[PDB]
């Protein structure tokens, strides 16, 4: 539902700053995103923080599979 | 709170290389999905023990006998 109001919608600053509050991570990094006025760097900062959290949780499920094979 | 402040008081808060290594190894030991292991809880304590340990904050020292005399004369 948040994607329906941003897909096919203009103003990419709207699209960045609306979703940069909704997802929950470090609040100071959200404020630093607010400090970053470059829009393409804002989108790439959201993508890079997403990549950091994604590799964190891929390492989570990898170590979880280690724990699963370890309990087997 | 402490999960974000202790993440960033490792590498900008100046700290020796014998201690920066364990600060980074507890940066890697913690921040693991809010790790709930008992070693991670005592490491949550320990990283707070190991960041406010005072380093890169020396205050100016004197290697002359003459200034050594009069400050203890004032003491």
């Amino acid at each position: 539902y948040q994607l329906e109001a941003v897909k096919g919608t203009s103003d990419p600053a709207m699209l960045a700053d609306t979703i940069a509050y909704h997802a929950t991570w470090t609040v100071a990094e959200k404020q630093e995103i607010l400090e970053l006025t470059d829009l393409e760097a804002r989108l790439k900062k959201v993508l890079g923080l997403l990549s950091r959290d994604l590799e964190r949780f891929e390492l989570d499920k990898r170590v979880a599979q280690r724990v699963k094979e370890q309990m087997d | 709170s402490d999960l974000e402040a202790l993440r960033k008081k490792i590498e900008e808060v100046g700290m020796p290389e014998a201690v920066k290594t364990k600060a980074l190894k507890e940066l890697d030991r913690l921040e693991r999905m809010q790790q709930g292991s008992p070693e991670a809880t005592v490491a949550r304590t320990y990283l707070d023990w190991l960041t406010e340990v005072p380093w890169s904050k020396a205050d100016p020292e004197v290697l002359d006998i003459n200034h050594t005399r009069q400050v203890l004369d004032e003491d």
